[PDB]
């Protein structure tokens, strides 16, 4: 038996980041979907791209760690520093936070994209069954199920054949 | 594993063009292309993901050059217009091996250098 | 059949933490605090001076220390912890002003300001400068009566910077040990120092007087300094008790200067650096040092912050 | 005495959560709390106010004087760099507020969009959304027949022949 | 025959803000900045003084008010705007920075100097500081002469650091009204003393003039301190003119430092400190006061940000 | 592709909507025609503003000379105050463009969410009388005229009407 | 029979940046970045004052440069790069810190400090100082002995301030080229001068030494400064060298300080100055001058963030 | 171009209430209105989106008065109740020619302003 | 509602230890916290009305196991290797309704237990 996104992940998915699993007479398969696979990756590299860009200012020493400045100077410029550490230190804690929640946000978006477009190229032939899974309702032959996954599927083709068998 | 072979580099005249051709033998996935100057670090050019369908440019290359490939001949290409004498290095393709998500103008991200083509603008 | 549609997943992926939860599974995650450190000093491509036992103030007067150093050119220079700006003691007056100037500076060119004495003896020296013997600071000059006891004469010297950029000028006070040394070295009688320039006019007085003995030698010189803008004029007035500039400085352009207890190395190529060594980084953050100086990833108080680089986590189970 | 769905409005009555059910059938009407779905946007929510808790524990000490004035100069440099702090807080904490606001109305309404989707999956072809948010089930289910929609045990192949008869 | 989903509201809901619309109405909020004030020091678990009429510089030099203060010790120092430093009038040069030091000292431990002084007067005192008659500072002591217009021997004074942590040595300089009164008390002639250490070294004039009368006096005293290294030496050298040292402090480890205008209390703990109280507080802002010190939340200008907790309030229909 | 066809919203922008940001295009027996749908225009709309609102505006805090350009201030407490202006000048540069993109982000986003949201809508009116082509349209599986395409713009198109019409079409 | 749902596009639109992808199309886009800038100074509704050859410490002392400003009134202050504090060669010590006082003062009002004398010249006067002949500092006095090289008296001035406000009191030291010539002026021995209040404790001595001459004089005169709180007095104690104040300044009240090189104009209103001109900007953020001041958009290094105002761009499908 | 026109202005007692109107000539979306006190910059007072669905109004101003529209009338409305001596000033109403976003409270926003009618609070 | 702990007493350096709290009554989320003589009051514990999700304080993360039973209306805390420092006297609190709260605040807790004391050494 098999399952899909809804239940759960699956740990033996290669070649790709999502994918279609199916299940017929001829027997089991699984393979990877490049378009959503893309699609989630490109969104992760411009957030990556965005995170190793480099500052071109330059700061020089205003202290000196083997005679110690004058005190009140000193304590001036210790103040401001903590100061900004402490403001860069929230930045860094929320920028990261902010970040992987809306990385774990498109990478499930992706997933409903998938999801929606397999829906609408089934159109009539086939049900949900709830766990991310759909019932086909004509008989459907690995051919018929490489089709489905490179976009080429006719649902007018199986549409009275599976209409009848979705009836009775 | 993967082999990358570089050809298409040259001498060419200030503002002239020049097209670049990355030959891949072995499964390749992302892509793009590093250049050197003499006595310099490898420099970011262009990246182009798997698909094809979204490409990376360096703020010096923008809008001179474009990066493409063909997936049923197993090929990259970078076409560059508008040469400036500061253009002029040893060009390198790259390739990743897998579906992978990192930051483009890494070098170390690649794990397959071709040995490059010198193109030379005067 | 059946078809379904499904995402990749691992055993045991990498915790995160995100707005709404702490420490949920991701499938991949990469650092973005940068901890590990270069315990040297990467130069390449920059002109690199390492001062050791020189201090950076002893560059402008010449303790024998800083004899290599006396008109150095540098991107990078280094000050080091047994550095030490003297030889006859004493201290610079607003120090740390002027070290911030040469750490910027580039290195320095001396130029002569063309002083010249008649019935003065301008061979002073020290044990505590010793060049195969008593000498004394590279850049200046020791003023005496001929001889002991003998009435030092009254001067006035004066110097017009021609240069189109300002000129340190650094001169120096003599406090000797008691009321005696002061007469054997300048004559009996009160002994007065004036400095003047457009923007500057100042008096000092040698104070005879016990202080403890650094290097055997109670005597302190008090080394003070100006920045004389091109087309001015300095002018010295003195009896006894002076320390003479012989040249001027120029700052020749720009660069940075760091303190650091570790090696140079020549091999590695940096832009960060601390007094532990070279950060070498690609991420907006690190922890190491919060004073590290050049171009460098900002620091913060967290040792680590993972961002996702992958889907949520989501087992197979059967 | 017609009811309605969350597309169209609120439920001022429902008190032993936030989401839940309302049902209409032969019996009567009847309300009742979805604890799941109530108790994840609740998870979602105290996260975020773990976060918000959280206290620094940098210490910072005195750099002027309020009794005797320190010198105007360094005291100017003081106040205008406390200041330029004041104002990247003043526009942190506005931002975070308005961001997070934003964050947990989303997340609120989309706990509700998976309860509805969840439950359209289950109905399978028994029923047909009537665009305010519920569902007009074909065939008849009584109070029992409710319960089992809610605690998702109900099987929908045992009143599929009943249901379809009924809508074509 | 019918089965609807939907979600909880309330008749009247809390406005909030979102990036997309100001108002927005939701089931219920809470407050994000602190406005509520605790007017009271909250002391508990902390080594409290509370300074009151003593002045910080006070437990240096040990005037009247300052007396059960010169070897405190503490976690937390509290100073009043009734303070103060001085009984005699005058003035500490650098004084903030000391406050600063002695903020942060953990209180002070006072060592004997050893002077001893021979054919002068050393019991100098004044009405202005009270202290069962005419007395002085407390770790000070007047020197003069024997008697009137007689001259001021020159001698030499010496004191070792022999502790492990660095020494605060504290000394002043006497300003009489006039010529005469400066003659009277220490002899004609002209007035130096000389302080000297390894690091140190400055020179003293006194300038005799009438001040405005603060106590009673119009004489003024100038106090000088340095941080005298460990196995190092002050040395004093004078002929006049001189409040010489009778102690020295020691910093005893770490404290923070306020000032504050209200009452302390020893049975609520508190963390963040300002002049009208303490902020207790779970909240990540507050509007109270921007120089508040210690643990603090962030100080913001906005009185109020709601943070949502609960879902968009959307009203029933009828 | 064919003669006269029409495609919906996915992967697909409308270079001749004009009067709006969304709108509907439909294709019957009397002929082609578009139009825009205003509340939903209105909606996206009001969001970006109220967004607009919030982010073009300057603060009330007055801040006044520290150094300058005439005479220069002495070195040390200059080098103080270059070192404190150019670090927050890193914050707000930061800020800045970390929070346009932000925005940005979430505008997009939205926009994309009025589309759906009025695409659901329709679905919910239309019930079993159509089906989704899956480019974002509609095929309606009974006659409808101009009257009845305006019924289905303007939310008062009823289902039940054409219902028994429409699912007979559906099953042959 | 087909009805379809979709939204506008244009045939080219603006590149923005987003979290995920940097260049994305949308339909349209607005600035948020100021980069222009007003090459004048906008003054509308603002009492404004362009000291012009005055230089703003030389309200309190008075040269002649400044005899138009003694007692000015103002809500913005420009100074010029032409400005000048003196004339008798000289500077004010802790000159920074005075100048940001008198920016913001919102003008000075002087009162007479009431000083009398006996015994001494205080009619001292050079040609440094030219108005309409040989002068001196409209707000100071130049003490000297009676004739050449005679003695110079002890005394002692005080100062009440009687007002609400505190008042600013300067005075000035006189180093003269040699010790001859001091001796001309005030008479031989030291000099010495003592400056007291009940906050405030200095002395000042006179360093006579040979300087570069500034316009043939050789002498400097140094001006110091403090401030007198309410109900508060201030002693001087004075043998010689000693320049007196002639009157006391009071802060009106508030205003801005700028510095520039651009003219004003009343009619354009603004709240944000720099150097080059006002920046009159709705933006949150500008990329003119990072040194600009008032109430202003917030400086950054980036000249260009452009902020999406529509949906993202998606091209039409070919026909 | 679209034409603006005031009227409704005039003098009246404080506490007092008044309604302006704005008579449009031509296609209008968002319309608003700011004032101008003599001396001062123009202020904003009120907006109302393209299909009156939405309002806003500045701080001085909200709770006292409201904003509306007629699209059949083309005209757009400002009642001012509870007036106050600081009220006193020149009004104009203002409007947008297309569907745009853009922030409500800044003047240049607007491409289309009326002459103004004087609004005078004893 | 009413709340009492027990399973307190003397335990062992790095040994453990289990409490239990029973309550009397429809609870919700629930908590534990701390009190050491002459301290605050610390939180400990937190576990949701479901028993869905947990949250620990971080001197207690990883050693401490919080759980419940709905059908025996109990609160369970578990705790493994002990420290001196974990010597207080320990309350266990819960919420009457509905609630999103930060846990760690204990004035968010409506309901709280007498207490029992837990030594270790
Ligand atoms: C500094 O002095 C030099 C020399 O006196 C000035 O240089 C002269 O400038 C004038 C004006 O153009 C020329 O006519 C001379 O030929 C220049 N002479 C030399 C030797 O360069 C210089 O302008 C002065 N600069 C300042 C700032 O005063
Ligand atoms: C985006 O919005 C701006 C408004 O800021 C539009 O700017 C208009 O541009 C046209 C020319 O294309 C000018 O004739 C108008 O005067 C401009 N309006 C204003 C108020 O200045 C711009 O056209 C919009 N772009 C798109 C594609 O709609
Ligand atoms: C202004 O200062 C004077 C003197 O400094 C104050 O007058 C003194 O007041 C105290 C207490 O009332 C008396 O003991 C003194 O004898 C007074 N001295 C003189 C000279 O009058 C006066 O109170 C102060 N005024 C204000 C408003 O603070
Ligand atoms: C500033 O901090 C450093 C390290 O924390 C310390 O060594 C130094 O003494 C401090 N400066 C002052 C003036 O306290
Ligand atoms: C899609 O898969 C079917 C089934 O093998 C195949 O016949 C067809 O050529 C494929 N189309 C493309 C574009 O790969
Ligand atoms: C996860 O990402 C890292 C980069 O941070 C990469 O080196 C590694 O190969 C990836 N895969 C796994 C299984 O960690
Ligand atoms: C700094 O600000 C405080 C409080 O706003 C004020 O009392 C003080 O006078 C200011 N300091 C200076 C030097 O202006
Ligand atoms: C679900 O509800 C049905 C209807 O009352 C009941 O028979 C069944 O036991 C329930 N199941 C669970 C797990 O509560
Ligand atoms: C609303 O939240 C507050 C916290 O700010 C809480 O005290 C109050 O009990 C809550 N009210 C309701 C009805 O949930
Ligand atoms: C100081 O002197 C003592 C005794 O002479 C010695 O034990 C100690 O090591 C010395 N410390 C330093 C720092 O010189
Ligand atoms: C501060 O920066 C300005 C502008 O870059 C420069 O002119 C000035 O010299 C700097 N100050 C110091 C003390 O370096
Ligand atoms: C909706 O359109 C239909 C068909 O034109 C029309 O009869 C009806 O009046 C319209 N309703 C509204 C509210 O405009
Ligand atoms: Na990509
Ligand atoms: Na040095
Ligand atoms: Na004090
Ligand atoms: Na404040």
């Amino acid at each position: 038996a098999i399952a899909g996104f809804i239940e759960n992940g699956w740990e033996g998915l290669i070649d790709g980041w999502y994918g279609f699993r199916h299940q017929n007479a001829q027997g089991e398969g699984t393979a990877a979907d490049y378009k959503s696979t893309q699609s989630a990756i490109d969104q992760i590299t411009g957030k990556l791209n965005r995170l190793i860009e480099k500052t071109n200012q330059q700061f020089e020493l205003i202290d000196n760690e083997f005679n110690e400045v004058e005190k009140q100077i000193g304590n001036v410029i210790n103040w401001t520093r903590d100061s900004i550490t402490e403001v860069w230190s929230y930045n860094a804690e929320l920028l990261v936070a902010m970040e992987n929640q809306h990385t774990i946000d498109l990478a499930d978006s992706e997933m409903d994209k998938l999801y929606e477009r397999v829906k609408r190229q089934l159109r009539e032939n086939a049900e949900e069954d709830g766990t991310g899974c759909f019932e086909i309702f004509h008989k459907c032959d690995d051919d018929c199920m490489a089709s489905i996954r490179n976009n080429t599927y006719d649902h007018s083709k199986y549409r009275e054949e599976a209409m009848q068998n979705r009836i009775q | 594993e993967v082999q990358l072979v570089e050809s298409g580099g040259g001498l060419v005249q200030a503002g002239g063009s020049l097209k670049l051709s990355c030959a891949a033998s072995g499964r390749t996935y992302a892509m793009g292309w590093f250049r050197q100057a003499p006595g310099k670090e490898r420099e970011f050019v262009a990246h182009i993901n798997a698909l094809g369908t979204r490409t990376y440019y360096s703020d010096s290359v923008k809008g001179r050059f474009t990066i493409s490939r063909d997936n049923a001949k197993n090929t990259e290409y970078l076409e560059m217009n508008n040469l400036k004498p500061e253009d002029t290095a040893v060009y390198y393709c790259t390739a990743q091996g897998q579906w992978r998500a990192a930051p483009v103008a890494v070098a170390a991200e690649y794990e397959f250098w071709g040995q490059g083509t010198q193109v030379t603008v005067s | 059949d059946k078809i379904c549609l499904g995402h990749h997943a691992v055993s045991n992926g990498t915790k995160v933490n995100t707005l709404t939860e702490r420490g949920v599974e991701v499938v991949n995650a990469t650092e973005t605090v940068e901890r590990t450190n270069i315990p040297r000093i990467c130069s390449k491509g920059k002109r690199t001076v390492d001062l050791g036992q020189c201090g950076l103030l002893g560059t402008i007067t010449g303790p024998p220390q800083c004899d290599q150093f006396l008109e150095f050119s540098a991107d990078l220079i280094i000050e080091r912890r047994e550095g030490s700006d003297v030889c006859y003691p004493g201290k610079f007056v607003n120090e740390e002003a002027l070290r911030q100037i040469l750490r910027e500076s580039g290195g320095i060119d001396k130029e002569a300001m063309g002083f010249t004495y008649s019935g003065i003896r301008t061979n002073g020296a020290t044990s505590a400068c010793r060049r195969s013997g008593s000498s004394f600071y590279a850049e200046m000059k020791w003023l005496l009566s001929n001889t002991d006891n003998a009435a030092f004469p009254q001067m006035t010297k004066s110097y017009k910077n021609t240069r189109k950029s300002p000129a340190l000028i650094v001169w120096g006070i003599h406090h000797s040990v008691s009321t005696a040394e002061q007469t054997k070295l300048y004559g009996s009688g009160n002994k007065l120092v004036t400095v003047g320039s457009s923007n500057y006019q100042q008096s000092f007085v040698p104070s005879p007087g016990a202080r403890p003995q650094v290097n055997g030698l109670s005597g302190r010189i008090d080394f003070h300094w100006l920045m004389l803008n091109p087309n001015d004029t300095v002018t010295f007035s003195f009896n006894g008790a002076f320390i003479a500039p012989d040249r001027a400085s120029f700052l020749r352009g720009k660069s940075m200067g760091i303190q650091s207890g570790v090696q140079v190395d020549a091999n590695c190529e940096g832009d960060c650096y601390h007094s532990g060594g070279t950060i070498i980084s690609n991420l907006p953050f690190q922890n190491i040092d919060s004073r590290a100086v050049g171009k460098c990833p900002r620091y913060v108080k967290q040792r680590s912050l993972l961002l996702a680089t992958g889907m949520k986590n989501v087992p197979e189970i059967p």
